[PDB]
């Protein structure tokens, strides 16, 4: 069958500011087949009850999903979204810049 | 409004 | 002004850990509004727009029994394909179904869609005239020869063009404080330097609905395609979307480059500049 690896962005709802409450999110899209690991990490450390939209998928058949949790941006945190794919010969960890 | 047709291959 | 109205169903084999995993999602545009899940608890079509919530019992139950009986076949066409296929029962593999139609701003019907992809291939597909097929393999075919012979196009025709319109028309009134919106895009440009001579000028575009937009950077009225990152637009999580585009200028030559974006919620495409 075909694989496809997923494109990867991390990002804020809405532009940080240090102190503010946020969403931290993690979109995974153009995936396949739809079997995808997604962590959201705070210092290297997996951030629990983070929350996923329901599958779905594109005119091409590629998986897309978004994975977002409620966090608050500090001068001093440091936050990633960390993918795993049978595409990737290891997880790929994307860090998380404000202004991307 | 789910489509009521269901198909076998 | 047009409108469509979609459903998604993946159906994923899951080899010693049960049957296969199917999920459902609807949607109106860019707008999802109803979901189905075999692992959640209820096994029930849930909602997934505050405007769909009122649907009475009739309307769920109906709802839940279509997607359920088609997760139920779609569960044994994984089986089918593994017979057409020789593949082995061991193995994980997806069958996919999208279907629906789209409308005019008037209404009118415009086209309908009914297709299957097999293991992420187009597997068969209704054509646009809804009355034959197009099989991508010799396997597709024989589904083909099955469905010319029990009349399937006509029974799908029928939902396309009768049902399903009445169903997106139906929606998009009663939907229409969320679906009929149009949220433009809130703008703004950020400058970092990267080296002793150059710095990234870029582009932002947030809190924007519909999903479609365009985000194109010029040097002096000319169209930059170099030295451009653009990122695929994304969705904030509250009903948005954001998207941005980045141009790698020589320092003190920012006011030569203009970002331009065009969305439905701009009557006339809007020009930024950096300061």
């Amino acid at each position: 069958m075909i694989q496809r690896t997923p494109k990867i962005q991390v990002y804020s709802r809405h532009p940080a500011e240090n102190g503010k409450s946020n969403f931290l999110n993690c979109y995974v899209s153009g995936f396949h087949p739809s079997d995808i690991e997604v962590d959201l990490l705070k210092n290297g450390e997996r951030i629990e009850k983070v929350e996923h939209s329901d599958l779905s998928f594109s005119k091409d058949w590629s998986f897309y999903l978004l994975y977002y949790t409620e966090f608050t941006p500090t001068e001093k945190d440091e936050y990633a979204c960390r993918v795993n794919h049978v595409t990737l010969s290891q997880p790929k960890i994307v860090k998380w810049d404000r202004d991307m | 409004l789910y489509l009521p047709v269901r198909v076998l291959i | 002004g047009s409108h469509s109205m979609r459903y998604f169903s993946t159906s994923v084999s899951r080899p010693g850990r049960g049957e296969p995993r199917f999920i459902a999602v609807g949607y109106v545009d860019d707008t999802q509004f109803v979901r189905f899940d075999s692992d959640a608890a209820s096994q029930r079509m849930e909602p997934r727009a505050p405007w769909i919530e009122q649907e009475g019992p009739e309307y769920w139950d109906e709802e839940t029994g279509k997607v359920k009986a088609h997760s139920q076949t779609d569960r044994e066409n994984l089986r089918i394909a593994l017979r057409y296929y020789n593949q082995s029962e061991a193995g994980s593999h997806t069958l996919q179904m999208m279907f629906g139609c789209d409308v005019g701003s008037d209404g009118r019907f415009l086209r309908g869609y009914h297709q299957y992809a097999y293991d992420g291939k187009d597997y068969i597909a209704l054509k646009e005239d809804l009355r034959s097929w197009t099989a991508a393999d010799m396997a597709a075919q024989i589904t083909k020869r099955k469905w010319e012979a029990a009349h399937v196009a006509e029974q799908q025709r029928a939902y396309l063009e009768g049902t399903c319109v009445d169903g997106l028309r139906r929606y998009l009134e009663n939907g229409k404080e969320t679906l009929q919106r149009t949220d433009p895009p809130k703008t703004h440009m950020t400058h970092h330097p990267i080296s002793d001579h150059e710095a990234t000028l870029r582009c932002w575009a947030l809190g924007f609905y519909p999903a479609e937009i365009t985000l194109t950077w010029q040097r002096d009225g000319e169209d930059q395609t170099q030295d451009t990152e653009l990122v695929e637009t994304r969705p904030a999580g509250d009903g948005t979307f954001q998207k941005w585009a980045a141009v790698v200028v020589p320092s003190g030559e920012e006011q030569r480059y203009t970002c331009h974006v065009q969305h439905e919620g701009l009557p006339k495409p809007l020009t930024l500049r950096w300061e």
